[PDB]
């Protein structure tokens, strides 16, 4: 019951649901070929959200894994944990999408999509009662973010009831890796905001500041990185996966923590985190972890929560917690820090509690909060679409795909829209 | 600049002969033009509820029409001066509301019988243009979509079968591959729709067996330009746009199927999207505090019609009730979402 399908699209989509898959099976006593070495009863008992159950005692990710790029895909079989896929739900095409949204969206990637619909309708037959979908992808490429979207346009047409989840890791400002990052970012984003019921949005160069800073880490590498995003990824479904003493799923935290429609889009947050030195000085207490979720410099998208207001926040809480001193402790955060909160939702804050704690910690927790300074990320990139349609810089390209100036048209004003509403709202 | 005007009106159906078999109480009396009142039928028993008297519930319009109120008065004393605006060069917009089951279709749009207020609505039309045409040539565009789980069906040419919005260079809005009719008559047009009611996505529903599954948008362009062709004009394209909104639905503990959970779902969402735009835009145009961004967003339907709700238009609320106690919880939640419609305590 309440089976998840999971989906990667692009580069980075796969190696960060990589890293996911290598977390969960871990958790779930899952080893490299498939079979369960747990020892305890609980770790199996909902096994069937993320796993199908194949023949002989092993168990399979529903995952589907697409690019447009056969190379991403043999790294990933390659990889620790890449023989627990399932060979027919590799999905790949030959060319690639040269970060082009157009081309990840109109043209090779329409090729392309079929098979994955095909692969997807599959997965969905096969579970008994499927809650809904999770991608993991960019915005600033061509496949993960022009594919991806299509996919998603595809799989929300024949599933219009079911809960649509994005995990999306944003192009930064000052890290910019790509020309037409905005045009990509743009195009997606507008998509986004009609076909997902929530989306996480994961930034690089706050990762890399809380590395840096938090972690005190000599060397990220991206693997590093990604580890934290699958943390979080691990968190929000946690009361899915295992018992506990207030319960909350994908449903419950969106109806919860969107109360417009079109604001979706979480700032994400994870706790605790410490170096290897700064270990054996702390409590690991309730209070603790409260403190670090909530800071500024904790928070997974490169926004200053200080610049807005908080809508609505979603604590996820892993271990054995006495439930008072929890809600003491949220209780606390929102009188103290009164104006960081909006005053027309009282109780901003909503708790959900899992006895199950993640490996090698006696108490964790993951934050999922609605902040209007989200419309920051949303500005800056408004602005550089701005910047670089005023001259119609690199247009031709996307034009050649097939592509409408009118789209980009069409999408920088919904997008702007958005922006405005956000700030209204503040 | 928002200057949103909005006019509320209701037509109360008279007391069917079904309902007087049935044993309806009259629940609705008209107080004033202004005014009406929902007599909620309390048992009252406590000495609480014969204080408060909440039996006399009351409602704002514009407009309130009695039982013996017909297709040619409501025409005429709400409509008429829309029609006007459009021919002025201005857009308008009409709004059928209430519980499925209302008989709003047959009011406002008909369906080749019972003409409704859009048959009024452009026999005056062309009358007034055909005269006008003498000097300004005019053409009298007509396109009719189907607004269905955020989806625009072309109803008049279904071959287009589910189109999407796009914004225009000026941020105005296209349904794209719509089908566009010229016209010099309300028999042109008005068969025309009719014509298009055909490819309405409809359902035999325990409240209606007629129940549209969708809003029904009418959208007549009365485009005009001197009929000196060779000389630079300034011409107009006036929006005529009538609005069959789905209704509303509380029927889900029996409508169990599928399809309708989710049509009733995006139907009730959508019905509210425009009653927070209409919020919005009275707020607005009554020059509030409240300034932000219009959520014309929130639906297919009020990104459409943000065209005309938010400038210097004329549109109008037309909500259709019953007078029978049998009815009694479809007629209150009917009359208090025109009430929101119209946000004026003058009552
Ligand atoms: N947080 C992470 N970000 C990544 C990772 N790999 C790439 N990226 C970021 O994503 C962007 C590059 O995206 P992709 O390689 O996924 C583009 P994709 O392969 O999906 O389409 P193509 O355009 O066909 O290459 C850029 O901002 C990188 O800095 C990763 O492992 N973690
Ligand atoms: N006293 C007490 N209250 C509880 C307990 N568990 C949850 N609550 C309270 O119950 C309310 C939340 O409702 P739940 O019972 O968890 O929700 P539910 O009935 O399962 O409804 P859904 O999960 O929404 O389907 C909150 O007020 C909690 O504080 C408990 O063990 N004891
Ligand atoms: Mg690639
Ligand atoms: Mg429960």
């Amino acid at each position: 019951m309440r089976e998840i399908v999971h989906i990667q699209a692009g580069q980075c989509g796969n190696q960060i649901g990589a890293k996911f898959w290598e977390v969960i099976s871990d958790e779930h006593g899952i080893d490299p070929t498939g079979s369960y070495h747990g020892d305890s009863d609980l770790q199996l008992e909902r096994i069937n959200v993320y796993y199908n159950e194949a023949a002989g005692n092993k168990y399979v990710p529903r995952a589907i894994l697409v690019d447009l790029e056969p190379g991403t895909m043999d790294s990933v079989r390659s990889g620790p944990f890449g023989q627990i896929f399932r060979p027919d739900n590799f999905v790949f095409g030959q060319s690639g999408a040269g970060n082009n949204w157009a081309k990840g969206h109109y043209t090779e990637g329409a090729e392309l999509v079929d098979s994955v619909l095909d692969v997807v309708r599959k997965e969905s037959e096969s579970c008994d009662c499927l809650q809904g979908f999770q991608l993991t992808h960019s915005l600033g490429g061509g496949t993960g973010s022009g594919m991806g979207t299509l996919l998603i346009s595809k799989i929300r047409e024949e599933y219009p009831d079911r809960i649509m989840n994005t995990f999306s890791v944003v192009p930064s400002p000052k890290v910019s890796d790509t020309v037409v990052e905005p045009y990509n970012a743009t195009l997606s984003v507008h998509q986004l905001v009609e076909n997902t019921d929530e989306t996480y949005c994961i930034d690089n160069e706050a990762l890399y500041d809380i590395c840096f800073r938090t972690l005190k880490l000599t060397t990220p590498t991206y693997g590093d990185l990604n580890h934290l995003v699958s943390a979080t990824m691990s968190g929000v479904t946690t009361c899915l996966r295992f018992p506990g003493q207030l319960n909350a799923d994908l449903r419950k935290l969106a109806v919860n923590m969107v109360p417009f429609p079109r604001l979706h889009f979480f700032m994400p947050g994870f706790a605790p985190l410490t170096s290897r030195g700064s270990q054996q000085y702390r409590a690991l207490t309730v209070p603790e972890l409260t403190q670090q979720m909530f800071d500024a410099k904790n928070m997974m998208a490169a926004c200053d929560p200080r610049h807005g207001r908080y809508l609505t926040v979603a604590a996820v809480f892993r271990g054995r917690m006495s439930m008072k001193e929890v809600d003491e402790q949220m209780l606390n955060v929102q009188n103290k820090n009164s104006s960081y909160f909006v005053e027309w939702i009282p109780n901003n804050v909503k708790t959900a509690v899992c006895d199950i704690p993640p490996r090698g910690l006696k108490m964790s927790a993951t934050f999922i909060g609605n902040s209007t300074a989200i419309q920051e990320l949303f500005k800056r990139i408004s602005e550089q679409f701005t910047a670089m349609f005023r001259r119609k810089a690199f247009l031709h390209w996307y034009t050649g795909e097939g592509m409408d100036e009118m789209e980009f048209t069409e999408a920088e004003s919904n997008m702007n829209d958005l922006v405005s509403e956000y700030q209204q709202y503040q | 600049d928002i200057t949103y005007n909005m006019n509320v009106v209701i037509r109360c159906r008279p007391m069917s002969i079904s309902e007087k078999n049935d044993g309806a109480k009259n629940v609705i009396k008209i107080l004033e033009n202004k005014m009406v009142v929902l007599l909620d039928p309390s048992d009252n028993s406590d000495n609480v509820l014969r204080q408060n008297r909440s039996r006399e519930k009351k409602y704002v319009f514009d407009y309130v029409f009695d039982e013996n109120s017909s297709q040619e008065d409501v025409y005429n004393n709400s409509v008429k001066c829309l029609i006007d605006a459009v021919i002025k060069g201005y857009n308008s917009t009409v709004f059928a509301y209430g519980a499925t089951g209302a008989g709003k279709t047959h009011t406002i749009i008909g369906y080749k019988n019972e003409p409704g207020i859009m048959m009024m609505i452009l026999k005056d039309l062309f009358e007034r243009i055909k005269m006008l045409q003498i000097m300004n040539e005019y053409k009298v565009k007509c396109s009719f979509i189907e607004i269905y789980n955020e989806n625009i069906c072309d109803l008049l040419n279904p071959s287009n079968e589910y189109l999407d919005v796009r914004e225009d260079p000026i941020k105005g809005v296209t349904v794209s591959n719509i089908f566009e009719v010229c016209t010099t008559s309300v028999e042109e047009i008005m068969e025309l729709i009719h014509t298009g009611n055909r490819n309405r996505t409809q359902e035999p529903t325990d409240a209606n067996k007629t129940s549209s599954r969708s809003h029904g948008v009418l959208q007549v362009i009365v485009e005009e330009t001197e009929k000196g062709q060779g000389v630079y004009q300034q011409t107009k394209r006036g929006k005529l746009c009538v609005i069959d909104l789905a209704g509303s639905e509380r029927a889900s503990q029996t409508n169990n199927k599928g399809m309708r959970m989710l049509e009733g779902a995006n139907i009730n969402r959508s019905l509210l999207a425009l009653g927070n735009v209409i919020n919005a835009l009275v707020l607005r145009s009554k020059g509030n505090s409240k300034s932000n961004f219009i959520p014309f967003r929130d639906s297919k339907l009020t990104r459409l019609l943000k065209d005309s709700l938010g400038g210097n238009c004329k549109t109008v609320m037309i909500a259709n009730i019953s007078p029978s106690h049998l009815s009694y919880e479809d007629t209150h939640n009917t009359l208090k979402y025109a009430n929101r419609a119209k946000n004026i305590k003058n009552v």
